[PDB]
């Protein structure tokens, strides 16, 4: 089966260096672009870096630019993040995410388990998830709203917004890719409806495994930005 | 003399069928469509040119979406293309490089290929591992596999050089039905829009209509002077068109059980490799060995136009489900999108 | 002015022939090969010679003197001698490519890329450029004065014997003896060890070798005899030699392109 | 302009393009041979020598040269339905049993196997798809042919034969009667070997003939031929 | 070959006994289908450049 295992975390003195590794098994690693995405414990997800398939295209976030270096070794199926001159803000759980890009593909479909890094001591699209918490009961439909500062509908007819669910204690899971398309293994009760800058994710007949934090992500332009996350809890 | 007596009874039955066909032919198709206006001149330009195949292209099939197409070439490679952006979505290496047909599933999840290995290979496109895997190899034909078409994700109908067609259940790899009756190599097939019936044209200058469920030949159509290389259905499903080696195309009708129209021109002596229809059925497009494609008024048998852009034999062609464009693939290692 | 008309027609035949070769390689997909890149480069050099080098020599022979100037004369000389040496070098690397193809049919086309064809074309043009262009542009600066008359337009160092012999040996005599040896070995190698093929390729070898010799030789032998004796060669002979060098670029498709029957149909 | 996913799809397409070009180059550097002949004419013996339903394919490498060999004997359909697939092969290896020069066909009465093999060779050699393709001809079973040529003369197959009943003259006559069926003398060459079963002298002959064919193809590519 | 002969005779029986409509009616039905879907065929009448995916 598809599996991404991260290692290399721990406690690092500030200003030091460390190197994270992500071992891949059960899929054709050299045909997937890979991302590193961090998650500071109180805060939500934040995109860090991306290396394309074949290493021909590399992108970084502004916060980590010049300090971090992403690389891949394809015969050993391994992804590396060499982090230099670490700060207190760098303390986060790090995920390697696979993503393949062709017509009709589903990027960001599998996320690794994540490794914990503890450091002791302008034109970016802003995604807004206004309501942070919603109290809900099972069997009741519920809507989650995301709003983008820029129009996510491209000229080719595609709208590039993704919906992820992070259950408590687990890695994020792709639910909806490209506004309306539903993902493999996702139940049909999820539904994504958006009109350019306002998006809604509808959960009809909510079940006990639907609680957790829901994130909207744009994929129109780099850097990729996430919402603050909307939490669903029982009672 | 039991053999000879059944030969006389067979000849009597053939005479009865011929007389019953002449009984129900009061007028021709040309006598009825003599008052409708001609379609004019059809000028189609090459919008896209798909490059990448390094050998002759033998087959192509459009997807239901009409943005994705699969092409097969003798270099051992199925390429799945994106027509709008000329991007290669997939490249599938074949175990046997001698391929003669390819099919695209209506769901889009599978492709098929086959050829001189006498095996229809079914490849899964939507795999968790991110690559394209061989999902099934269907063996059981004793001649080269000339055409294959998906009915759904689990059933496929193949035609072969062993003078037999076959309906396969994919998930158990077994021939569910075997269609026999053709005396020559079956060179092409076509599925109806309801997928209840299919027609097949063979090297015995005949085309047979087959029921898919009951596994029998309903009607036999003759008229061509040589091998029927290509066959295709009209969009209503009540008529089909055959392309043969005698440089003529012919439009047959299932309900009148005889030939309706002949499409031939004295200047063209090359045989037809591929036929298809437009979305309305008014245009009939045919690929030829003269490196060109001809567009015929299907109701008036005039040459509406010429698609001339290939440096070798136009081996295959298809029209999208919305009728927006015609793809022609040829032996000069290119596919061209015409609009 | 009948000579201007005939030489204009010759220039026209040269330019259209080179354009036809380029059209044959670009329009037709089946001719875009690694072997045809050298022919492309050679036809571009011959296009340069026909379009620009021939015309200036035509006005030069019709007027009888060079009134254009002294700077434009040096630019014309540098352009003509670099493009012409590039043509000779393209012929030499065509000889080398054919030699390696025939002698090593199983290993050499496996290690011959488009990167090696571009590398050898670039090396040929750069070697011709540094062989001719700095010495012709800067020779008057090196000795500090221009001794060439204002009226006439020719190379200053052609009177110096050492540089004359060095340029003649490097530019023509060494590539022509390398081409003769390599093409002779191509003729011998072509023979079926395991004939019409051998005789046909021997005819085409002798044709292109005799064409190269009978065009490029009279200019180099006038170059060699002129340095010892200025007075010996009249300008008429000099014009005839220059025109023979030009007609080599004219009949380059006739000797190379026609032999390959695909170009004969595509014309 | 393109979006991010469109740019990454274009990059994936260009990676596919580079993999296609590499696979095309490696396919181009290989040798492809099409094996033809009458049934039970020694084709299997040839396959066993080279090696050490559907289309049988044989992989062997000799003297740092890779050879694929395609046997199409299991195709019971008519030849012109699939022979155009083999238009770009390097050579056609045609196997003819000499010992069949006196044996009548068992399928059809009063028809000789040698005449049938000459008609098959005439159909293949003069086929419109193989105008430039060369033929490597193997005459198998020359010891059985030498045993039979002492008791049974060649005159039962070739009534216009004017030579003796010795081995070498009859073998030369059969070789000449196969090589004069080539109408296109200029565009193709025919190479003939007697399939001696000693010191692997048949794979070497195939290597030599393929080297000659590759030399002629390179001469055609360079414009000299 | 009595089995194959009697199977061909039964095949021609089951093909003879079918019902056939007149050629004029089927020709009228094909003409009616071709004129019922005339404006839905992009090949017959060119679409605008903006509407055409391949042109745009
Ligand atoms: C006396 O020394 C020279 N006189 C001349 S005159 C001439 C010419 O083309 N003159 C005819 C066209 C008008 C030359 N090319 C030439 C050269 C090379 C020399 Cl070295
Ligand atoms: C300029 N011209 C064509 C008249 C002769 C020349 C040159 C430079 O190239 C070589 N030097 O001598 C032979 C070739």
């Amino acid at each position: 089966d598809v599996q991404l295992v991260e290692s290399g975390g721990g406690l690092v003195q500030p200003g030091g260096s460390r190197k994270l590794s992500c071992s891949a098994s059960g899929f054709a690693f050299s045909s997937f672009g890979m991302h590193w995405v961090r998650q500071a414990p109180e805060k939500g997800l934040e995109w860090v870096a991306y290396i394309s398939s074949g290493s021909g295209t590399i992108y970084y976030a502004d916060t980590v630019k010049g300090r971090f270096t992403i690389s891949r070794d394809d015969p050993k199926n391994t992804l590396f993040l060499q982090m230099t001159s670490l700060r207190s803000e760098d303390t986060a759980m790090y995920y390697c995410v696979r993503s393949i890009y062709y017509y009709g593909s589903s990027p960001f479909d599998f996320w690794g388990q994540g490794t914990t890094l503890t450091v002791s001591s302008g034109s970016d699209i802003v995604m807004t998830q206004a309501t942070s918490s919603v109290p809900v009961t099972p069997g009741e439909s519920v809507s989650i709203s995301c709003r983008s500062s820029k129009s996510l509908l491209h000229s080719n007819g595609n709208t590039y917004l993704y919906w992820f669910l992070q259950r408590p204690g687990q890695s994020p899971q792709l639910l909806i890719y490209r506004m309306s398309n539903l993902a493999s293994g996702v139940p049909d009760r999820f539904s994504g409806s958006g009109s350019g800058t306002a998006f809604t994710l509808t959960i009809s007949r909510l079940e006990a495994e639907d609680v957790g934090v829901y994130y909207c992500m744009q994929h129109l332009e780099y850097p990729l930005t996430f919402g603050a996350g909307t939490k669903l809890e029982l009672k | 003399s039991e053999l000879d007596q059944l030969r006389q009874e067979a000849e009597q039955l053939k005479n009865q069928i011929r007389d019953a066909r002449k009984a129900c032919a009061d007028a021709t198709l040309s006598q009825i469509t003599n008052n409708i206006d001609p379609v004019g001149r059809i000028q189609m330009r090459t919008r896209r040119t798909l490059r990448g195949h390094l050998a002759k292209i033998y087959a192509m099939h459009w997807g239901t979406d009409s943005r994705l197409l699969v092409s097969a070439s003798q270099d051992g490679k199925l390429i799945i293309w994106d027509s709008y952006t000329t991007n290669k979505v997939h490249a599938i290496p074949l175990r046997s490089s001698w391929v003669m047909t390819c099919a695209y599933a209506p769901s889009g999840n599978y492709v098929a290929c086959g050829g001189l290995d006498n095996i229809c290979s079914i490849y899964n496109l939507k795999t968790r591992e991110g690559n394209v895997r061989v999902s099934r190899e269907l063996a059981g034909h004793t001649g080269y596999l000339s055409c294959c078409r998906f009915l759904d994700d689990n059933q496929i109908v193949t035609s072969s050089g062993d003078t037999t067609c076959a309906l396969w259940d994919i998930e158990t790899g077994q021939q569910t039905t075997t269609f026999t009756g053709h005396t020559g190599d079956v060179m092409s097939l076509s599925l109806a829009p309801d997928t209840r019936l299919f027609v097949s044209g063979a090297c015995d200058a005949s085309a047979k209509l087959w029921d898919v469920r009951e596994g029998m030949c309903r009607q036999t159509f003759t008229g061509h002077e040589s091998d029927i290389n290509a066959i295709c259905f009209f969009p209503n499903g009540n008529a089909f068109a055959t392309g043969s080696d005698d440089a003529t195309c012919r439009l047959f009708d299932l309900r009148a059980d005889q030939e309706l129209m002949t499409y031939s021109h004295d200047n063209i002596i090359c045989g037809i490799t591929s036929v298809s229809f437009s979305k309305s059925g008014r245009l009939l497009l045919a690929g030829y060995d003269d490196f060109n494609c001809n567009v015929w008024d299907a109701l008036k048998a005039d040459r509406a136009g010429v698609l001339a852009g290939h440096d070798n034999r136009v081996s295959c062609l298809g029209v999208t489900d919305d009728g927006m464009a015609v793809a022609t693939g040829s032996w000069d290692s290119f596919l061209k999108i015409w609009n | 002015v009948f000579i201007a008309t005939v030489t204009g027609s010759l220039s026209l035949v040269t330019v259209v022939g080179n354009i036809l070769v380029m059209l044959s390689i670009k329009v037709n997909r089946q001719l875009q090969t690694v072997n045809n890149y050298f022919l492309f480069s050679l036809a571009c050099a011959d296009l340069i010679i026909g379009a620009f080098s021939m015309n200036l020599y035509t006005v030069y022979i019709i007027k009888g003197y060079w009134p254009l100037g002294a700077v434009v004369c040096d630019l014309w000389l540098a352009l003509d001698y670099v493009v012409s040496n590039a043509s000779v070098m393209n012929l030499l690397i065509i000889s080398f490519d054919r030699y390696f193809c025939v002698t090593k049919p199983l290993t050499y086309p496996a290690r011959r890329t488009t990167k090696m064809a571009g590398l050898m074309i670039a090396a040929a043009w750069v070697l011709s450029f540094v062989l001719w262009a700095p010495a012709i542009l800067f020779w008057q600066f090196v000795v500090g004065k221009r001794t060439v008359p204002d009226n006439q337009c020719f190379i200053q160092f052609l009177s110096n014997p050492a540089v004359t012999f060095g340029t003649a040996i490097a530019a023509f005599y060494l590539p022509v003896v390398i081409m003769t040896v390599l093409y002779i070995h191509i003729s011998l190698a072509s023979r079926s060890r395991v004939a019409a093929r051998e005789r046909k390729v021997t005819r085409t070898i002798f044709a292109i070798l005799l064409a190269f010799i009978l065009t490029w030789t009279p200019y180099n032998v006038m170059v060699l005899v002129n340095t010892f004796c200025q007075s010996c060669i009249p300008d008429t002979v000099w014009s005839i030699g220059y025109w023979l060098c030009y007609v080599n670029s004219t009949i380059n498709p006739a000797c190379y392109a026609l032999c390959n029957a695909t170009f004969k149909k595509t014309f | 302009t393109l979006s991010a996913e469109d740019k990454a799809a274009v990059e994936r397409s260009k990676m596919i393009d580079r993999n296609l070009r590499e696979d095309g180059e490696k396919a181009a550097r290989e040798v492809k041979l099409l094996l033809l002949g009458a049934g039970e004419s020694g084709k299997n013996t040839i396959v066993k020598q080279m090696k050490i339903t559907g289309i049988v394919e044989t992989h062997f490498t000799f003297k740092d040269l890779h050879f694929k060999m395609f046997d199409v004997g299991a195709q019971r359909s008519e030849r012109k339905k699939w022979i155009h697939c083999f238009e770009g092969v390097t050579a056609i290896i045609f196997c003819v049993a000499l010992s069949d020069y006196d044996l009548v066909l068992a399928e059809d009465e009063e028809m000789n196997r040698m005449h049938a093999s000459m008609k098959l060779f005439d159909s293949i050699c003069n086929n419109k798809w193989f105008t430039d393709t060369s033929i490597i001809l193997f005459l198998n079973k020359k010891d059985l042919f030498e045993e039979k040529i002492k008791k049974s003369p060649l005159t039962i197959c070739y009534p216009e034969y004017a030579g003796s009943n010795t081995y070498e003259e009859a073998a030369a006559y059969i070789q000449c009667q196969f090589e004069d069926l080539n109408k296109r003398k200029d565009t193709k060459e025919i190479y003939t070997h007697f399939t001696c079963s000693t010191d692997t002298k048949n794979v070497q002959f195939v290597f030599d003939a393929v080297t000659d064919v590759i030399i002629k193809n390179n001469l055609k590519d360079c414009g000299l031929f | 070959s009595i089995a194959q002969a009697r199977k061909l005779v039964e095949q021609l029986k089951m093909e003879a006994n079918i019902d056939r409509i007149k050629v004029s009616k089927a020709a009228a039905d094909l003409m009616a289908y071709c004129e019922a879907h005339a404006k839905e065929d992009p090949l017959l009448t060119p679409v605008p450049a903006s509407e055409n995916p391949f042109r745009e």
